[PDB]
This record gives C-alpha cells, structure tokens and sequence, in this order.
C-alpha cells in the first residue's frame, strides 16, 4: 500500500 | 484522467462524484507539463502552502 | 538499457497510481 508517483507520461513510466 | 498532454482535462463532471487527478501545469515556454499533485480527497478543510 | 524505471510506450497510461494490494482481516505481510 503506498499511493505512488505519478502515471509519468510523455523518468517518465510512460513514454 | 491523469494526461492532460493526451487527454483533455475539460472537466465533464461535478457534484464531488469521484476523486479527480490534479496536476500543476507547468507556466513557462518550453516544457509546458502537468506535475502531478494529488489525487484530490473528496473532503479538503485545510490548505497551506508557503 | 532494460529496467521498470521508463517503458517506451506507444501510447502514455493516464491513472498509472494506487495499484496498491492488501488483505484485510488477515494475518499478512
Ligand atoms: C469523469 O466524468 C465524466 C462525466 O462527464 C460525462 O462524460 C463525459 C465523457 C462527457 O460526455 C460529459 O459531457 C458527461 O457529462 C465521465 O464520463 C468520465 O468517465 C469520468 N472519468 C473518469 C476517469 O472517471
Ligand atoms: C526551457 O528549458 C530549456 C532547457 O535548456 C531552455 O533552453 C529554454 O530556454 C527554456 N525556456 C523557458 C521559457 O523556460
């Protein structure tokens, strides 16, 4: 349980 | 929703119905992006910023 | 270089947060 980072869309989770 | 940069963020809801994603989109020339600040809680009292 | 930290992705995942798990009630780690 922890409220994470963000989704990091584009270090971005998300690219 | 939670990307602005390819979602729009117009908000077609209201009436506290879900917690909303809010983000700071980023005022400057370059890299205009959305730091993301927190889901918001449906219940906010107390805010402070310094 | 391979790792979790960046995914290439063909399209960004709006809502990647939370994902959290739990057992409630239970004797858990
Ligand atoms: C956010 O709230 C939306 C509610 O607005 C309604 O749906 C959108 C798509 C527009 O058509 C608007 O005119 C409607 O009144 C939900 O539809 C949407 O799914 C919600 N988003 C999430 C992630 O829950
Ligand atoms: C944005 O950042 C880049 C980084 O090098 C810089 O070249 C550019 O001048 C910056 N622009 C603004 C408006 O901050």
């Amino acid at each position: 349980v922890t409220l994470p980072s963000f989704n990091a869309h584009s270090d971005t989770r998300q690219f | 929703s939670s990307n602005p940069h390819l979602a729009t963020f117009a908000i077609p809801l209201g009436a506290t119905q879900v917690p909303y994603y809010c983000f700071f989109k980023v005022d400057t020339y370059n890299s205009t992006v959305y730091k993301f600040l927190a889901v918001l809680p449906p219940t906010v009292r107390e805010i402070v910023i310094t | 270089t391979k790792g979790e930290l960046i995914t290439g992705t063909p399209k960004p995942l709006e809502g990647v947060t939370d994902v959290s798990f739990m057992t409630l009630d239970v004797c858990t780690k």
